[PDB]
This record gives C-alpha cells, sequence and structure tokens, in this order.
C-alpha cells in the first residue's frame, strides 16, 4: 500500500484530518527516503513535510507515527548541510531528546541516529544538540551492568552518534561535554564488538586531536593500554582509528608519549610499519616521526625495539607521502638524538636511501632531508669522520645531487645544498 | 561515515 507513492499522495494524506491516513502517507514518505537510488529529499522539504513530521514526533498516543516520521526526518538529516538544517529548523533536536525516554526501544533508537546526523552536520550542530540537553538521556541508555545485554545494532547506533558528539574542532565540543561523555566511552573501548570498538576509538582520536589539555584529559582516563591493545587488531576499521589516536596523543608532550610506549606500542611499529594498507603505514611513520622528535631516552626505545631497520625500509621503498613522513622522522631523530643514535642510522643504511629522494620534485621533501645531512655531518665532526661520510654519501651518487641542488629554485635549498658543498665536498 | 541514512528494517 504504501510503496512508491507520489509526494502529491503524500501530502494529500498528511493534510488529511485522519491520524491513520497520515500514518500511512509518513510510512509511504520514509520508504521513498528510504530508497538508495536518489531519495527525494528536496521534494519532501519542499512539499513542507517537515513540520508535520516533527509534530509527529510528539504523538505519544501514535508510536507508528513517531517511528516513522523519526526514520523519514533521519533520512533527510543525513543529506547535505541544507538538508540536515531544514529538520533542525523544524524544531527536530527538542522532539528528538524527548524521544530518547521512549518505551519503545525501535523509536528511542531512531532518535538516537536522527541526533547523530545532525551532531555530525559540524561544530554548530553538534553544540546546539548538547544545548538542548542530549548527552544525559544518551547515556542513560548505556547506563545498564552489562553492555552485552544491549541489541547489538543499537548499541552501535549509540557508539556512533557520541563519537559525533565528539567530533569536529573550531571549536571542538564543550571541555564539560566531554568530561562528561568519556566514562562511558572508556566502557565501550572495553565492549567486544568490532564496530562498537571503531567507532569508540574515532571518538577518541576526535577527543585527541587538538592541544595537549585536550589529549591530557583522555590519557588521565588510562585509556592508552586499550589503544594499544585495539592498535594489534586483525580488523582494519579499529586500527585505523587507534592508530590515528595512539598518533595524536604522541603530539602532545614528551610526557604523555612516554605513556604510549609504557603501554607497549613500539612492539606493533614491525608489522604497522609494513603493512600493506598505504594509509597505515603514512600513519605509522608519522606517528613515529613525533616520537624520533621526543627525548633522547625515547628515541633510544625506537632503536631498542628495532625500528630504525624498519625507518630505512620505508625511507627506501614506499608510497610518496610515506616516504616524506619516513624524511620527517629521521630529521626529527637527527636534531635531538646524541652522536651514537646518529652514527647507527648510518650503520642501519639511512645515507643511501636519503640520497635517492633528493631527487623528489618536493621542495620541504629536500629541505627535510638536507637538514638530517647537516645534522649527520655534525655528529661525524664530533667524531672526526666527516670523510668517511662525504664518501658514502659520494659513493651513493648523493654528491652529485646535491651539486645540483645549489641550482636549485628555492633560497632555503641551494643555501643549505651550496653550504654542504662548500663545508664536506 | 558522518551522516547515514537507514535504509532498512
Amino acid at each position: 500500500g504504501t510503496v512508491n507513492w507520489s509526494v502529491e499522495d503524500i501530502v494529500k494524506g498528511i493534510n488529511s484530518n485522519n491520524l491513520e491516513s497520515q500514518l500511512q502517507a509518513t510510512q509511504a514518505a520514509r520508504k521513498l527516503l528510504s530508497r538508495e537510488k536518489q531519495p527525494p529529499i528536496d521534494n519532501i522539504i519542499r512539499a513542507g513535510l517537515i513540520p508535520k513530521f516533527v509534530s509527529f514526533l510528539g504523538k505519544t498516543d501514535c508510536s507508528p507515527i513517531q517511528f516513522e516520521s523519526a526514520w523519514a526526518l533521519t533520512n533527510i538529516a543525513s543529506g547535505t548541510s541544507e538538508q540536515t538544517k531544514a529538520v533542525v529548523d523544524g524544531g527536530a533536536i527538542p522532539a528528538f531528546i524527548s524521544l530518547l525516554a521512549s518505551p519503545h526501544a525501535h523509536i528511542s533508537e531512531q532518535a538516537v541516529w536522527a541526533l547523530g546526523n545532525i551532531a555530525g552536520d559540524g561544530s554548530a550542530f553538534r553544540d546546539l544538540v548538547i544545548k538542548h540537553g542530549a548527552i544525559d538521556p544518551l547515556l542513560a541508555l548505556l547506563a545498564v551492568p552489562d553492555l552485552s545485554t544491549l541489541a547489538c545494532g543499537y548499541l552501535r547506533n549509540l557508539t556512533w552518534t557520541l563519537s559525533n558528539l565528539c567530533r569536529n574542532k573550531n571549536p571542538a565540543p564543550p571541555l564539560d561535554a566531554v568530561e562528561q561523555i568519556l566514562p562511558t566511552l572508556v566502557r565501550l573501548l572495553h565492549h567486544n564488538d568490532p564496530e562498537v570498538l571503531a567507532d569508540s576509538c574515532w571518538a577518541i582520536s576526535y577527543l585527541t586531536d587538538g592541544p595537549n589539555e585536550r589529549i591530557e584529559m583522555v590519557v588521565k582516563k588510562g585509556v592508552v593500554p586499550q589503544l594499544v591493545k585495539l592498535l594489534g587488531a586483525t580488523e582494519l576499521p579499529i586500527v585505523t582509528p587507534a592508530l590515528r589516536a595512539i598518533g595524536n596523543i604522541v603530539t602532545g608532550t614528551d610526557e604523555q608519549t612516554q605513556k604510549v610506549i609504557d603501554a607497549g606500542a613500539l612492539a606493533v611499529f614491525p608489522s604497522l610499519l609494513t603493512n600493506p594498507k598505504t594509509n597505515i603505514q603514512k600513519e605509522a611513520t608519522w606517528t613515529m616521526s613525533n616520537i624520533t622528535a621526543g627525548r633522547q631516552d625515547q628515541i633510544q626505545q625506537v632503536v631498542n625495539h628495532g625500528l630504525v631497520p624498519f625507518l630505512v625500509g620505508v625511507l627506501s621503498k614506499a608510497d610518496f607521502k610515506t616516504q616524506k613522513e619516513a624524511a620527517w622522522a629521521i630529521t626529527n631523530y637527527t636534531s635531538g638524538g646524541t652522536v651514537e643514535q646518529i652514527v647507527y642510522l648510518v650503520h642501519c643504511g639511512i645515507i643511501e636511501p636519503l640520497m635517492n629522494l633528493l631527487s623528489a620534485k618536493d621542495t620541504k621533501i629536500i629541505q627535510v632531508i638536507l637538514d638530517a645531512i647537516s645534522n649527520i655531518f655534525q655528529a661525524a665532526e664530533k667524531l672526526g669522520e666527516t670523510e668517511k661520510l662525504s664518501i658514502m654519501i659520494e659513493e651513493c651518487g648523493g654528491l652529485d645531487k646535491i651539486e645540483a641542488l645549489q641550482r636549485h629554485e628555492n633560497e632555503s635549498v641551494y643555501k643549505a645544498s651550496l653550504n654542504l658543498i662548500e663545508k664536506y665536498f | 561515515e558522518v551522516k547515514k541514512p537507514k535504509i532498512d528494517e
């Protein structure tokens, strides 16, 4: 009966004075809006239906029309910002928050979903959802002794919505909303469902993408060990956000970085730095770059875990973007490391792959490599071994490349190159 | 994703 109605028919039913006729037309709208092929969102909006749907959310006596309207609005809210805005502008936010307490689980879940789409639009709607009081009722739905008793789909939707309330920057979510959410998030991060884990990690990744104070709020909750565990998961949808979270954390303080190391993270990098997914290798290498920017004792842990050969590996062969992160990781290591640590790097074979990357058409990577060479030469100067290095660089074709770079456009490039030639060749 | 439509139930 409610398959493939026209918008005109939906409108006629919705404007009837008959709740059952309105219910059938609302369901017909839900079915239109639930089709994967070009759902007619704008036509439904243009027909003026959103205010009617919103009013139906409040019909406690007709739970089916609450559900159908919720679903229809969910799918409108899933579209463009302008489509999401039409839902918000119809007063949907307070009406969905009221439904979070519905005795019908399918309706509460629909309201969770709709609020997730609203919040997911951006910081302003996220923050408006929060100001209307969404967080308390959302968290109340997860206030159970054991998360395993909840239906799987419902728990996944709640996790996803909460992740959207943690998402976006400029600004980041309200500090007090983050403090309120984090204890539930910590619990969900220990749940055994792969999709809940994935979304829980995304939420943590968002919360750690910011200044040191935001990182600290998360790290203080003791999640870093669980994140390192998830970093070793078999499911890529888990590894991706877990690694992003760990990566964000090591952009903080040397002390926040040490928690990642102490939790055992470095033992996972042999696999991450060889991972067949390009993006994992790239983000793992970026993570390493921010660990090598740390203290000498942290550099030493990188050395001890056998990770320098793996950096030589990525430098030698990887997607260009990963190779650029590896270049950074080396320049950092060389800027902060002791002489012995820098010697080790040369003994692992860093020179030839570094030199091969000097032929790249990226100015920034050339600057990075030139900086690293300078630091390595400096360490050799303290050992009286400048010539050994000069020879090495010459034999692998490096001197040729540095000469050319004296004739490079960029000022820093030609200067740093000239200095090296003048000082060591 | 950030937003998602409900397709079935």
